[PDB]
DNA sequence: TCAGCAGCAGCAGGTACTCTTATTCAATAT
RNA sequence: CUAAGAGUAC
DNA sequence: ATATTGCTGCTGCTGCTGA
């Protein structure tokens, strides 16, 4: 009955919380307070998976209150102690004429709103005409202020090769795509201080990760392991200044790794020993076996590392988002209310795939190159994003969404990815990465035999799997990824999970539509385009909770009580 | 004319709390000069133009017998009214010598505006001479008058002394009203001098504080 | 939530329209919640206009309208009908709120109420020396003066006003013949506190006026007054609940 | 403020 | 009452209603709204009372004065009510709608959290989803009162500990 | 106020006056391009903007399953089939009033009454 | 001043 | 002056 | 006798009470 | 000793 | 071989000619 999933450090069974952290490399926009001089900032916290894995944060402000009359948008670079105006980031990145920089931020001709507030920035940056002028410009600026005047150019293109939108590249040649990004998160700064969209939500979970041990270990094992390569280098240079014969036996030290992945699983202290007291704490916990549930509850245990002592309930509160992915009623009581989140029974983490095979698939299926990308010309372009990188614009994204979701439903995409279509705003975000929480759905189609909605699941496949769940208590084994596989059941996440309509129940939904007095009140919604089911309500409490009987004719509080106070129940914890 | 029907009507205002100022102060002014109606006062302190005038708008007022039975060390005040927004030095000079030519040990200046620091500085003359200054907007609604305003009255030396010796107190052991306190500069109190504040209490129907002016 | 209570003049307490009277005249109301739009036009000449539309309004107010020395370049204020409507403010009111804010600086004439579009143009009287510089910034001289037009200067009330309301109360007034009777009254609720300057608007009454800011109690009425105010906020707040104490602990 | 409640300032 | 309010959300919709002197539409017809659901639950819980009988236990412990109150009756039997967060109704936590399996900018009860259901009947889930939000709301205030009211009082005792009456009544 | 460009730098123009033939003029302040004023609006602010509100129409926007759907008249067509939505301008004194885009015209008609 | 409590000035 | 420490003046 | 403007940068956090777990390295010289 | 974590009653 | 050392809360000044 023991299910695994810990390490067993000096004897001790550790498990590892998972962490709950910001997306990356997602263009946010958030409202300022009064106070504050800058009233929008739309920032990226870009990062690359690839490379170094450093965090620099772009930051495109804008200046001046709503009554102010100088509104200038200035972007914040990396390594630079002043905000630099876009204008003459623009030029710097070899795009000399006005209008063409007004074509990259806006999209729209007609828009002249959005050129209005725009102007003042070109006003402000006239004094820049020409590229090494703008180059040399943003050296003067640089924070170094330790190089020379003709070699200031060189650090200041070094900046923006490898500072500068990291994650979208870290060689030359590739200025295009970075502008374009840049006009991009302008274009979204003033669509929001235009009040055409809202300010971002931080509490949307679709816009968050949660760290596994998978991705913990990986960033531990790279300080560690770089450690060790730069303690190699001191013993070569000292071993080939004392002109002696290397050994590589004498140069390897095991001791750091060990001992460093030990220390940081013993201990909650998640990094080096002498970093402590600057490292999280708490990430890896001994394992409560107090009860069997007590420690399913732990091992499926995400943490929110917000102060815990702060003043603020918005982070606390339950969102509309966590429908399906956390449970409604298992939080703790006290100062982690809200903060440490249990997993649904049947909410999954991906653990990331490569995301070439389907830029390759896109690039076959006829998406634009963004290097040769003229608005003007393609007024009605649909954006095409991967992992947050903008790759080209497609002319056709309705057949394109069909014969992905095709592709993705007969096994050659991996089920993992989730690919969202966004209407109204015109854009197809695909998301490889790790760190997503998804579940499954049933798949409804057209079913033209029948004239109606209906699941794609039928009698047959259940026929099927209940003779496989006998066996194994001999056909093909239908299993579910045999689901999966034939495009029976669907994992969605919470960005997909925003561009369907799902039935809470197939019986009561699908089909069109004296009643017993005793049954509850339910509503047909009066409405048939749905697109999934859920596989039962049920599946959106977790451990904890799915102990309790009849949980739907009770306070809310008394539920989480239960669930809280069950993990504290006497039983057996373990057969052995 | 309805900006100037309104500033004769707050000026009408004005002039009202200021006798009613100089009666609480314990000087002797009548009951009726109070009360003065609307139609008296324009056929009297206005011209037939219609503006106002304010050099004939001042006026002298002298204690009562029982302040002078209660505090036998003060005299005749001044109170004038400005006509120019700002009033300038040249003008201040002239209030200033004035009073210490007439042998005023107080006098009260109403301003329209505010007064230049140049002659800021030269308000404090030479004792026992006192100006104080107002401005006629804050003359306009006498705050004594609203309920929530507790009854003020000035203690002599002698009550002072005597109220000491009862309760057994210090000076600083007194509760304490600022001097600036917008009462405080209606009732003119100087630094050590004590008000008694009558209250009407919940638990008991009279209640009677002390604060020491600071 | 800054607010503050108003009592009308016992005389015109149940009095309906002194209530209305009383509410638009502390009210503070700018162009900013009035003016739907502004625009800058190019008039060669300031007599006949290039704009078709105001064309009427021209050959309305040019024919009922010194003009040598009138700048081109012209400010277009378009108006809404509704927010003249829910608010006591007519096109002459603004117009003489704006050329008594801007003097002779600026030449205002405003269409009349009667027209199908509340429309107010303003030029930048030009001053007799002439300017080799301020020419080129005319634009935005008069970006500059339509910016202190639109937020910078108020139509009517008292500052710090945001939003006032009306409510029917009902207090205990002793009868003629003896009782105390239960007589409604008309009170205002005030969002913002001016508290100096409401108090002295003719209309109200001035003893009864309270304030939740008892700091604003304070430095206007008295330490006295300040310090009843503050036990009334401590007594709300222990009674907002239901709960009761003792007068002598919070006192 | 303090902490909490530097200094300040400081 | 749901009738009265698609009512209210058809005046609201063709732009006829007028908004009160104060507030925006919005705000007024989210006011109305509110207001009818509160006095529909308020009049089914007082037709539950009534209905109720003299030797009902509930009834007897409420009449006695020992536990519990009215608007536990009205949960328990005719109907749990209008559930809010941060005194408004449910919001569109996703884009312009609460849950997934609702259309977009849907206004109905049933849409922003109404729990027409009592805990006899049982709740549906968007409506146990819903009162889940609530019940957090209120955990997390009770979690912020405790500490917030610990601080206040050690202030005010701090501040007057050295207050005390005098053998001459003076305190 | 539709902003235009130079053609021979594609650098920005602005508004100048002009003594000569008292006429605006559009001048470029890098190449001094100059030429005619189509228009005399050189600046426009829109207290309360009325555009926008049916933003992000699209020829496919019934493809959308999120959106909502009704039988009202259609008074280009006469079909029954329609996608609804609310006003898209996210300023929080907008009205409630609906908009409608019929899936086989793309006629947007909205339930305003005073409108209509 | 300072800062803090620039300069006076800059 | 300046600004700071316009002009003078302007 | 009066009209116009600016600069910055710093952490902890209610009252009691119970329990468990881990705790800084490597090199040189006597 | 220090640090960290899980808590119990408010 | 063994021991020493590398969310919340504020605070304050400098300067005229012109017109
Ligand atoms: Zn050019
Ligand atoms: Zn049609």
């Amino acid at each position: 009955f023991d299910m695994g999933g810990y390490f067993i450090i000096n004897g001790s069974e550790k498990v590892l919380i998972a962490q709950e952290r910001s997306a990356g490399n997602i263009v946010q926009v958030f409202k300022k307070a009064a106070p504050s001089p800058i009233s929008h900032v739309a920032e990226i916290r870009s990062a690359l998976e690839k490379g170094s894995r450093f965090i620099s944060t772009l930051q495109v402000k804008l200046y001046g209150r709503e009554g102010s009359s100088a509104r200038t948008i200035k972007a914040t670079l990396p390594y630079i102690k002043q905000d630099i105006p876009i204008v003459i980031i623009f030029r710097a990145l070899g795009i000399i004429p006005d209008g063409e920089i007004l074509e990259h931020i806006c999209y729209d001709v007609n828009d002249w709103q959005m050129l209005e507030m725009l102007k003042p920035c070109v006003e402000d940056g006239f004094v820049i005409q020409d590229r090494e002028t703008a180059l040399d410009f943003i050296g003067r600026r640089g924070t170094a202020l330790g190089i020379k005047k003709e070699k200031r150019i060189q650090y200041a293109k070094d900046i923006l090769q490898k500072e500068f939108l990291p994650h979208i590249t870290q060689l030359e040649g590739f200025e295009s795509r970075k502008a374009f990004f840049l006009g991009y998160m302008i274009n979204r700064l003033l669509l929001c201080a235009l009040d055409r969209k809202d300010q971002d939500d931080r509490d949307h979970f679709g816009k968050k990760r949660l760290d596994l041990a998978g991705p913990l270990l990986a960033q531990l094992f790279k300080t560690l392991f770089k450690k060790l390569t730069k303690d190699i280098f001191r013993y070569m240079q000292r071993t080939v200044e004392e002109a002696h014969d290397f050994n590589m036996k004498l140069a390897i030290n095991a001791k750091t790794i060990t001992s460093g992945l030990k220390y940081a699983l013993a201990t909650g202290n998640w990094g080096e020993q002498k970093k402590a007291m600057s490292s999280r704490a708490g990430v890896s916990q001994v394992l409560n076996r107090y009860t069997y549930s007590s420690t399913l509850s732990h091992l499926r245990r995400t943490n929110t590392p917000i102060g815990r002592d702060g003043k603020l309930a918005k982070p606390r509160q339950l969102h509309n988002t966590h429908w399906g992915l956390v449970c409604p009623a298992e939080t703790p009581e006290g100062q982690a209310c809200g903060l440490v989140k249990n997993l649904s029974l049947m909410s999954c983490i991906s653990v990331g795939t490569d995301p070439m095979p389907i830029i390759t698939f896109l690039s076959e299926w006829g998406m634009e190159p963004l290097e040769d990308y003229v608005p003007h010309q393609s007024p009605d372009a649909t954006r095409v994003f991967v992992n947050g990188v903008w790759h080209g614009v497609h002319r056709n994204p309705a057949r394109l969404m069909e014969t992905l979701r095709t592709l993705r439903r007969k096994g050659d995409i991996n089920p993992e990815v989730s690919m969202i279509r966004d209407i109204r705003e015109k854009e197809l975000k695909i998301f490889t990465d790790a760190g997503r929480v998804y579940r499954p759905l049933f798949i409804v189609e057209d079913d033209e035999s029948l004239g109606h909605k209906e699941l794609k699941v039928r009698k047959g496949h259940i026929a099927k799997l209940m003779a496989t769940e006998y066996q194994d208590i001999d056909v093909e084994e239908y299993t579910w990824s045999s689901l999966l596989n034939e495009g029976l059941v669907e994992y969605i996440d919470a960005e997909e999970e925003e561009s369907i309509l799902i039935a809470m129940q197939p019986e009561d939904l699908e089909p069109a539509e004296d009643v017993d007095p005793a049954k509850r009140i339910r509503v047909s919604h009066h409405a048939t385009t749905f697109t999934h089911c859920e596989i039962h309500p049920s599946m959106i409490l977790g451990v904890a909770a799915s102990i309790i009987p009849f949980p739907d004719h009770n306070q809310s509080p008394r539920n989480t009580y239960q669930s809280a106070m069950g993990k504290q129940a006497m039983g057996v914890f373990l057969t052995n | 004319d309805q900006e100037n029907e309104r500033n004769i009507s707050r000026l009408w205002r004005a002039f009202r709390t200021v006798k009613e100022m100089v009666k609480d102060r314990g000087y002797f002014i009548t009951q009726e000069e109070v009360e003065l109606p609307l139609e008296d006062f324009k056929a009297k302190y206005c011209d037939s133009m219609g503006r106002p005038q304010r050099k004939m708008m001042s006026f002298q007022a002298n204690p009562t017998e029982e302040s002078i039975s209660k505090f036998p060390d003060m005299g005749s005040l001044w109170v004038e009214f400005c006509d120019e927004p700002s009033v300038g030095v040249k003008t201040m000079k002239t209030f200033v010598i004035h009073i210490q030519e007439k042998n005023f040990q107080t006098g009260i200046f109403v301003y329209q505006n505010n007064i230049t620091p140049s002659a800021m500085k030269l308000v404090p003359s030479i004792p026992p001479a006192t100006i104080e200054t107002f401005n006629e907007a804050a003359l306009v609604v006498n705050i004594t008058h609203h309920e929530l305003v507790p009854k003020h009255i000035r203690l002599s030396s002698d009550e002072k002394r005597e109220l000491l010796k009862r309760y057994r107190l210090k000076e600083s052991q007194l509760p304490r009203i600022q001097r600036a306190d917008p009462v405080a500069l209606y009732l003119g109190l100087k630094r050590g001098e004590v008000v008694k504040i009558i209250r009407k209490s919940e638990t008991s129907g009279r209640y009677a504080s002390y604060r020491i002016c600071m | 939530t800054p607010s503050l209570t108003v009592y009308l003049e016992p005389g015109h307490a149940a009095d309906q329209e002194q209530a209305k009277l009383i509410r638009s005249a502390i009210e503070h109301t700018t162009l900013k919640s009035v003016t739907i739009a502004s625009e800058i036009y190019y008039d060669p000449d300031p007599r006949s206009t290039v704009i078709p539309e105001d064309e009427e309004i021209i050959q309305l107010h040019f024919s009922l309208l010194s003009f040598d020395q009138q700048s081109p370049w012209l400010l277009r204020l378009e108006l809404d009908r509704a927010a003249m409507n829910d608010k006591d403010l007519t096109m002459g009111q603004v117009g003489e709120r704006i050329k008594q804010t801007f003097k002779n600086d600026l030449f205002v004439i405003w269409s009349e109420d009667n027209d199908e579009k509340l429309i107010i143009r303003c030029r930048v009287v030009r001053p007799k020396s002439l300017d080799a510089e301020t020419e080129a910034e005319e634009d935005h001289m008069l970006k500059k003066i339509e910016n202190t037009m639109l937020e910078n200067i108020t139509l009517r009330g008292v500052e710090n006003i945001e939003r006032v309301v009306m409510m029917k109360y009902d207090r205990k007034v002793p009868s003629p013949t003896g009782e105390y009777v239960k007589e409604p009254e008309w009170v205002l609720e005030t969002d913002g506190v001016n508290l100096s300057e409401v108090m002295t608007v003719p209309g109200i009454d001035p003893t009864r006026i309270y304030t939740n800011s008892f700091i604003d109690i304070m430095e206007v009425l008295g330490i006295e007054a300040g310090r009843a105010a503050l036990y009334k906020e401590v007594y709300n707040v222990i009674a907002s609940d239901g709960s009761y104490v003792n007068y002598r602990h919070m006192a | 403020t303090x902490p909490g409640v530097t200094x300040p300032g400081v | 009452a749901k009738k009265k309010v698609l009512d209210v959300t058809k005046e609201a919709q063709a732009n006829l209603l007028t908004a009160k002197h104060g507030m925006t539409l919005r705000e007024s017809f989210e006011d109305n709204v509110v207001r009818f659901l509160n006095e529909a639950r308020d009049k089914a819980g007082r037709l539950a009372e009534v209905n109720l009988k003299d030797l009902n236990n509930v009834k007897q412990m409420v009449m006695a004065g020992s536990k519990g109150s009215f608007i536990n009756i009205a949960q328990m039997s005719a109907c749990v009510g209008q559930q809010s967060v941060e005194g408004k109704r449910i919001a569109f936590g996703f884009v312009d709608r609460t849950l997934p399996h609702f259309s977009k900018d849907d206004y109905s009860p049933e849409s922003k959290g109404f729990v027409e259901n009592s805990y006899l009947r049982g709740l549906t889930p968007q409506e146990f989803f819903f009162h889940a939000m609530g019940g957090r709301e209120g955990l997390i205030d009770t979690a912020v009162k405790t500490a917030e009211t610990g601080y206040i009082q050690r202030r005010l005792v701090k501040a007057l500990e050295d207050i005390m009456v005098h053998y001459d009544n003076t305190t | 106020t539709t902003f235009r460009f130079c053609r021979d730098c594609n650098n920005m123009l602005y508004p100048r006056e002009d003594k000569e033939n008292n006429r605006l003029l559009f001048e470029c302040r890098t190449c001094s391009y100059v030429e005619e004023a189509g228009s005399p609006l050189v600046y426009r602010h829109e207290l309360i903007t009325n555009i926008g509100e049916t933003a992000g129409v699209v020829q496919d926007i019934g493809s959308d399953p999120t959106l909502p759907r009704s039988d009202r008249e259609c008074p280009k067509c006469h079909s029954r089939e329609n996608v609804f939505f609310q006003s898209q301008q996210r300023r929080k004194d907008t009205s409630m009033v609906l908009f409608f885009v019929c899936l086989s015209c793309s006629h947007i008609f909205t339930s305003d009454q005073k409108n209509k």
